[PDB]
């Protein structure tokens, strides 16, 4: 009912949020998770941790529903939105006891969020319009923060450049569109992380069938790229609802390698060996689309529809042996910028591969937001303190019932710097009051809580920046979620039959 | 709820192996539901892997102990106990000591550097007079063979493992030394042989002694080697052609032959333990040795296998690092001084966290004196006073009960072994201190 | 858990404040209390509720001692001081969850109470005791809360003129116990005699020989009793044995000595102060130096009273102690009038000790909460956050007044912060003749800082006998 | 952690005190009723502890100690349990004084080694070259068995059997190489050494079987003569055996199929090839040692080099016996073994007779490892305590008190011997220590003698047993 569920929805959100409060930031907790498919990995990513949490309460299920959609937009702000949304519910509980309707709190946070956006933009700084020479160092040092809690922190200098080229290639300067389906994340057991290379094309996990076939494709006296064949029909003699006739269509078209969705016979490897034509077997339907896009090819439905214009052309095809692994996969690169980039990471253990793989994927999401908006803001707690002081000062100028809705929004933003202060071994109240005094009597600037060990304030010297579009996306989803929670006053749970 | 279960649950893991540490330690017994599988062994890796544990935090120390067993194979008990003592003291550092949990982590990080610097300043190696370096390998081999039944004949076994490593002069890989275990005879009857004794014969009826043989792994060869079996007719045809075929060659045997040879001067077949053996002779710069241990029963041999494999794995690492340190409670006592030395200048919240690490270093020799029948608080305190100011030589004696020098008694330790224990145990404790909650998904 | 035991006393203390919270203001809700003896009493006065509540909780009894000191010093605000105390206890509950030790919580209240008074004095309008027009309108509004209204016009100068004689200058605390309200049966409200010298509670001798009047008399205080140059003597009333023998009345009648017997034991301490005399236990120590000075002593009876009045004490050590005489027909007249004029003397007492007055109705509590919220940024550390919670704890008094009056709780409170920004103390209670003295608002905050301090300082309790 | 050890010591002490009443021939017998309903009665400590099905994990170690007691010394299975419990009972007061079991365990190993040299100095030195004491040792040991007058001729047969396999420095000799074949019929007076080998079964009783062959080869063959035209399939089987000239066939007993077809009996009758079937699985390893042959699974594995030599293979005619003997194995690589045939009319004769010869061969083998014998009856137990009385004063520290309690636990064995005999416990022990000032080992005139290895192994096994008992500080469930 009204007098019941309204009180229970606040306590239900504090129970789930209190688990990830200690996991926020680089000093947080790396939780051990076991997937039902058999994959074992350890990471602090909120999107993975919250997805593995399964409970019957309907208040915490909205966190998974929001993080599922946020995983595609950012994915690294899951821990930031849940804590920020829980802070709004804590301040909303006091407003209910004062006689304020819950629908007023929903509209109160809407005007408070939009007002704080204009205040953050005035104090925001830009990269391209200020210093171009430091544009390279901004993208390299941004991934170092997320990679400092992992074994990658030793070799982080090498992987910092790999995450920059992977994001830029799959996007356009004017469009600034990056898709996660265009970025393939793969890895295998064996080797180390220092041997990881960037791949500009698909993988397919092919050994080139018989070993006598050439492991490297030659340009064949300055031809046009490397022609590959795409077949949507299985390899077999035609039957109503031949091997020498189908190989001639490949030789006339100039395709060096043939890719098919279905398996081949043993005679196929015998005829393709004499002509030095490697074969590819068992390719999924989704992988067929990424090949024609990167190699600028076409989909040929029939056998006789082949031609030089419909064959995908790449830079070269070579088989590089990786450690002692017997897979011996392939690497297809391209000189021109393609729409598909595949990242490949190696590790000495299966748990190390999955640990560095998702850590590198998180760096791809941070750079994705940095290139989307050239203007960036200073993070580490300085963003929440600056946005809170602007709303708290403008709260007295805004009269009416919403005056208290603006004060509660400013106190809710202070939860983030106090949470990071509790994980860093500092007084959350003493540090919060210290950050407000440095930004008022001295001068207006951005000084946040210290995530890494240092001897003073003013992290601006460390050049730690966060994307403006990334921080703005967090406060919009936290406000939209807090309004949706207040729109459900009743929980109907049916029994089991 | 999770911190209370993780701290107490991890101490119970160390309480199982607490009696397996040290040469004076005791054996732990386990019993399954069938009651006929009970086995008495002091192996720390066997106790941790056999006992099931429902504590998810306790499973972390099990996988970490497996990594420590692959590098050396010994000292796995000291890593678990040291990791448990850090968690036992962490309970007092959190509740009543008003210390942030991350500060406890940063406290062990600054304390680990002081412990490694104490071992570096105390590491002394002698490049000249290789005879003195050979004696150091004898004393180290005595500490590795400790806690095992081989301690009886260990005095005779000291020169067996020491002279074996000196015959390698090359890569640290242990595939050169093949262990063969034959029933009958006393343990002291074991000998060192470089002739590569093979446990399998060759051919149905073929001459035993072969001269000027050419080993070919699969031409004009006098010896043939195949991985699979051999059909009847060619086995008879190979005899008429003078080619001797070898069968039942596994993947481990092929890798050992690639490190020796091909050709060999003499292949002699001998009979020991009621089974045909093959002792090769006249190889080309043979780097491989063969140790044949003679036990009374299968249970004695099964425990001697991993006992000798773990002893030779530590001696193999002594070739790359010649620096040695004094053990027997002396190594942990010297590192305890460096922790209190760096405690002079320290912050407020990190002071009690680092000082707790100093008392944890003295908990390892405390248990060593417990299983020795002596008084730990009485004997360690008398040694701590001498090590406190200067003149640090002597260490804990587990036999007479007084304070005696470890160099005079022949007790030393390798520098590479101690730096691996302080490292892995520190990383093992930092993982459990970070976890304040455990969430398990619904199984299917 | 020494702190969890204290938290159990805080919850029990906030439950008492919530019960008194409904009784705040003239529109507040009454509380029904049934005594163990069977007496059924009801009223909205917070001082009478906590007195008969018979609280067995050790910490909750501190609110009774504060309410007793609230009526003894300021005389008003015994209900509001309990609500203000519970607000700081509720604000300190969230402070304990943050790991804050109560010493910093208690020490910050000392700086917060002293700062709130200095801010209150800036907006307060300083008044002087030389203006008699301000004191009449101040006491007349306090008499509008009682059944007597049109008859209160003559009662306003009665309380003003009595204090101005004893006010002098820089008197600081002025004890109202020296001002006695005489309740006699008969007469009316318009009939009043100041008699600034002194007024007794007793009649004179009704037997034969009693002079009942004397000129140039010396009045002493004698605790002795005569049973088997002093003109007037007093005899302590004793019901055990005979007070004054009939033969002693005829003996002192020939000597021209006026006798007044049956003096109440409660007035023995009162007469020993204003008259400047000393009690005489034995006749052996009885001398002339312990007597008083009176020019004329007569017995004037308006209707049926037969009361003796004395004027012109002219004592150097003693001061002009004034006793007010109140007349009325029914018993409920002189009773309700006594408590109504007593509260009027407390309001005047606040202006004598501390000059200046403010407009009541929760007006200053709104602006003080606004100024302390902006000044909280000037501090640093844990103490800075306390100023924010201390300002929110001061808003419970104006919020409760809006709740007990039927008006919307959250709506009226928002209208206070909106109107008080442009104007200063203009919201209009001054047009409605609502004036609350500054000493009441000052003592309510001062006693609350000491009350909450004495609470949090108790970390445990044990059986002691 | 003391609650785990104290619970195991008390549980093991009750088991030792229960077996203590079974010491000696006059001791109390213990009864055990199995869940299946079988009830056994005997004083043997190895049988009681085996059929008791003890659930206590530490108490199960007494079965392994009693197993090695009979395998090494061959006597004292009850005495080693009493001595084990005597040290456990004395260790209860040791833990009450604050003594850690390490000193308790390390002192027992040092006291057991010094107790051996004390017994050797007081022991009578004898040699294997003198057959006077070797015959009297085994003859008096059979006075507890049904054999009485016939035991005089059985003693020299066991002496000459050990002296051939004892040599000098061979020390321990495997007792499994001595096979005692019991068969109904005959008598005890008829004995044959037959140093070559003796089988456990008879020969072919069908028609055509020669049952006797001279100058034949013997080898182990795991093959079986069975049908799959059938005579042609069996002809190639007999022809391949004729290629190696093997006239003696030994087929492993299996219930799957038969041994030799009747059609193959007529084929082997012309070739004069004797066949002995129903060879037990236990004799497969036995025949591969003394005969120096190798088990042959298939017909292609059968070769001439794996065949032995036999002078004369014949089936001796006897009532209800028909025992086959082989002499002159003529194998230089394989050492000879002793196989003695036991005959008798009653089935209860050849049974206990086999067990009686086991204890006779062990005592003689005790002299092979360590020569000399110590008179029993509590003499070695008291003599050690007499030497440790003055030696305990020469020690220092915690161990000094252990030597006094160690000698006190040794007095339990002679005390039990006096109790089970009906005599007063303390009174008999005091009479032995009173005469100790004059006599030393003096029982010699009563023809009661005991080997030194029994008293030596009983102290050694009990010292290591109790040592391993105190090493368990916890009991956990691991599956």
């Amino acid at each position: 009912h009204g007098l019941e569920a309204k009180k229970s929805h606040i306590l239900a959100a504090r129970s789930v949020a209190s688990i990830i409060k200690t996991s926020l930031g680089p000093r947080g907790l790396d939780k051990i998770l076991i997937s039902p498919d058999g994959e074992i990995t350890i990471t602090n990513d909120g999107a993975t941790i919250l997805s593995q949490m399964e409970l019957d309460n309907e208040i915490a299920k909205l966190l998974v529903q929001l993080s599922k959609s946020q995983d595609d937009e950012i994915g690294d702000g899951t821990t930031g939105v849940v804590v920020l949304a829980s802070a709004l519910l804590d301040q909303a509980l006091e407003l209910i006891q004062k006689g304020i309707h819950p629908i007023k709190i929903a509209n109160g946070f809407d005007e408070a969020a939009k007002l704080a956006i204009s205040k953050l933009e005035e104090t925001c700084d830009d990269i391209s319009a200020s210093n171009d020479e430091l544009f390279r160092d901004f993208l390299l040092r941004a991934a170092k923060t997320s990679l400092g809690s992992k074994i990658v922190s030793k070799d982080h200098d090498r992987f910092a450049e790999m995450a920059v080229e992977a994001v830029i290639n799959v996007m356009d300067k004017d469009r600034k569109d990056v898709d996660f389906d265009l970025i393939k994340m793969q890895g295998r057991v064996g080797g180390s992380i220092s041997d990881s290379k960037l791949i500009n094309g698909v993988i397919l996990d092919k050994d080139f069938s018989h070993p006598q076939m050439p492991k490297c494709v030659l340009p064949k006296e300055g031809s046009d790229g490397v022609k590959l064949a795409i077949l949507t029909c299985p390899f077999e003699p035609p039957k109503p609802k031949k091997f020498k006739e189908m190989i001639d269509d490949v030789k006339k078209a100039g395709a060096d390698v043939v890719i098919c969705q279905w398996g081949f016979d043993d005679e196929a490897n015998h005829l393709l060996l004499q002509n030095d034509l490697p074969a590819v077997r068992w390719v999924g339907g989704q992988e067929l689309e990424h090949i024609a896009i990167s190699t600028n090819g076409r989909i040929v439905p029939r056998f006789q529809d082949l031609s030089k214009d419909k064959l995908g052309t790449c830079s070269r095809i070579y088989e590089q042996e990786f450690g002692t692994t017997k897979d011996r996969m392939l690497i297809i690169e391209q000189s021109k910028e393609t729409k598909t980039v595949t990242c490949f990471v190696r590790g000495s253990n299966k748990m190390i591969v999955d640990e560095a793989e998702r850590a590198l994927h998180d760096s791809l999401c941070v750079v994705r937001n940095l290139v989307k908006d050239s203007r960036v803001v200073y993070g580490g707690g300085a963003a929440e303190v600056t946005m809170s002081l602007a709303v708290s000062e403008e709260a007295d100028k805004q009269r009416g019932i919403d005056q208290y809705a603006f004060r509660g929004f400013a106190q809710a933003l202070d939860t983030i710097p106090m949470t990071l202060a509790e994980n860093s071994g500092l007084d959350p109240i003493g540090t919060l009051s210290t950050l407000k005094s440095k930004q008022l009597k001295e001068k207006i600037s951005n000084i946040g809580v210290d995530c890494l060990g240092y001897g003073s304030n003013d992290m601006k010297e460390l050049f730690v920046v966060d994307p403006f579009i990334g921080k703005k996306q967090q406060i919009l989803l936290a406000t939209q979620l807090c309004r949706m929670i207040l729109k459900i006053d009743n929980v109907i749970i049916s029994g089991k039959d | 709820n999770a911190r209370l279960s993780a701290f107490v649950g991890a101490i119970a893991v160390g309480d199982l192996v607490k009696s397996t540490l040290g040469p004076k330690g005791m054996d732990k017994l386990l019993q399954s539901a069938s009651s006929n599988t009970c086995m008495v062994t002091n192996d720390g890796a066997t106790i941790l892997k056999s006992i099931p544990l429902d504590n998810p935090a306790a499973k972390v120390l099990v996988n970490i102990s497996k990594v420590q067993d692959d590098e050396v194979g010994d000292g796995t008990t000291s890593v678990t106990v040291l990791s448990a003592e850090l968690l036992r003291e962490a309970e007092k550092l959190i509740d009543q000591s008003k210390i942030h949990p991350q500060t406890i982590i940063e406290g062990y990080r600054l304390a680990s550097a002081a412990a490694l610097d104490a071992l570096t300043k105390a590491a002394v190696d002698n490049s000249h007079d290789k005879t003195m370096f050979r004696e150091d390998l004898i004393h180290i081999a005595k500490t590795t063979l400790s806690s095992k039944i081989l301690s009886q004949d260990k005095d005779h076994f000291a020169e067996l493992a020491t002279n074996a490593i000196l015959r390698l002069k090359g890569s640290t890989n242990l595939e050169h030394i093949q262990i063969i275990k034959i029933l009958g005879g006393k343990l002291s009857d074991s000998f060192l042989d470089e002739g590569f004794i093979l446990a399998k014969k060759f051919g149905n009826n073929q001459p035993k002694r072969i001269e000027n043989a050419k080993i070919l792994i699969a031409f004009g060869i006098n010896t043939f080697i195949n991985r699979q079996l051999i059909y009847d007719y060619p086995e008879q045809l190979f005899t008429d052609l003078g080619i001797n075929s070898i069968e039942h060659a596994d993947f481990e045997g092929v890798e050992r032959l690639a490190l020796v040879t091909g050709e060999c001067d003499v292949i002699e077949e001998i009979m020991l333990g009621e089974q045909p053996f093959l002792k090769f002779s006249g190889c080309k710069a043979g780097e491989a040795c063969t140790i044949v241990l003679r036990g009374a029963t299968d249970q004695t041999l099964d425990e001697a296998e991993r006992s000798l494999h773990d002893a030779l794995s530590v001696l193999s690492q002594t070739t790359k690092e010649t620096r040695t340190v004094l053990g027997g409670g002396c190594a942990e006592m010297v590192m305890s001084k460096a922790v209190d030395t760096e405690a002079q200048n320290i912050d407020g919240k990190k002071s009690l966290a680092v000082e707790a690490f100093a008392r944890a270093l003295r908990q390892l020799p405390t248990i060593l004196a417990d299983n020795a029948g002596f008084d730990s608080s009485e004997l360690v305190s008398k040694l701590r006073s001498s090590i406190y100011n200067g003149i640090s030589t002597s260490g804990l004696d587990l036999n007479n009960g007084t304070i005696a020098d470890m160099r005079q008694l022949g007790i030393v330790e390798s520098y590479k072994l101690k730096r691996a224990v302080v490292s892995s145990a520190s990383e093992a404790a930092e993982v459990l201190l970070r976890v304040d909650n455990i969430i398990r998904a619904r199984p299917r | 858990k020494p702190q969890e035991v204290r938290k159990a006393n805080i919850i029990a203390a906030r439950s008492v404040a919530d019960a008194i919270r409904t009784s705040l203001g003239p529109k507040g809700m009454d509380k029904m209390i049934k005594t163990s003896r069977g007496e059924i009493i009801i009223s909205n006065d917070g001082h009478t509720i906590l007195k008969q509540m018979a609280i067995l909780h050790p910490v909750a009894r501190m609110l009774v001692e504060v309410s007793a000191a609230q009526d003894s010093e300021a005389g008003d605000g015994t209900t509001s001081v309990v609500i203000l105390t519970g607000a700081l206890l509720g604000a300190a509950e969230r402070l304990l969850n943050k790991g804050i030790h109560p010493t910093i919580i208690a020490d910050s209240f000392q700086s917060a109470a002293k700062r709130s008074v200095d801010i209150l004095l800036e907006m307060c309008h300083k008044v002087s005791l030389s203006d008699r027009e301000q004191l009449v309108r101040a006491a007349s509004t306090s008499l509008s809360s009682k059944i007597v209204s049109q008859y209160s016009s003559f009662l306003a100068p009665l309380a003003v003129d009595s204090v101005l004689k004893i006010s002098d200058e820089n008197s600081k605390n002025v004890d109202l116990n020296d001002i006695r309200l005489v309740k006699k049966v008969g007469g009316t409200i318009d009939d009043t005699e100041m008699i600034d010298g002194v007024v007794l509670t007793q009649t004179a001798i009704k037997s034969a020989g009693g002079p009942t009047r004397k000129e140039k008399a010396k009045i002493g205080l004698i605790q002795f009793q005569i049973s088997p140059k002093c003109n007037v003597l007093l005899i302590q009333k004793s019901i055990l044995r005979d007070a004054v023998n009939d033969l002693a009345l005829h003996f002192l009648s020939k000597l021209n000595i006026m006798v007044v017997k049956d003096i109440e034991r409660e007035e023995i301490e009162f007469l020993s102060k204003g008259l400047g005399c000393k009690p005489i236990a034995d006749i052996e120590l009885f001398t002339e130096d312990r007597l008083g000075s009176a020019d004329l002593v007569e017995e004037i009876d308006s209707d049926g009273s037969k009361i003796v009045r004395v004027t012109g004490i002219r004592n150097n050590n003693a001061r002009p102690t004034v006793s007010v005489v109140i007349r009325g027909a029914n018993n409920m007249i002189i009773d309700e009038t006594e408590r109504s004029l007593h509260d009027a003397l407390c309001v005047i007492r606040c202006l004598v000790k501390e000059r200046g007055l403010i407009a009541g109705g929760g007006a200053p509590e709104i602006e003080i909460s606004r100024r302390l919220s902006k000044e909280a940024r000037s501090m640093e550390g844990v103490q800075a956050f306390i100023w924010q919670e201390f300002a929110s704890a001061l808003e419970v008094i104006p919020t409760t007044l809006a709740e007990n009056a039927g008006l919307n709780s959250i709506k009226v409170v928002t209208e206070l912060r909106s109107k008080h920004e442009n104007g200063e103390l203009n919201d209009n209670t001054y047009e409605e003749h609502i004036l609350q003295p500054v000493l009441v608002s000052t003592s309510a905050i001062t006693l609350a800082s000491e009350c909450v301090k004495s609470i949090l300082r108790i970390d445990d309790i044990a059986f002691s006998r």
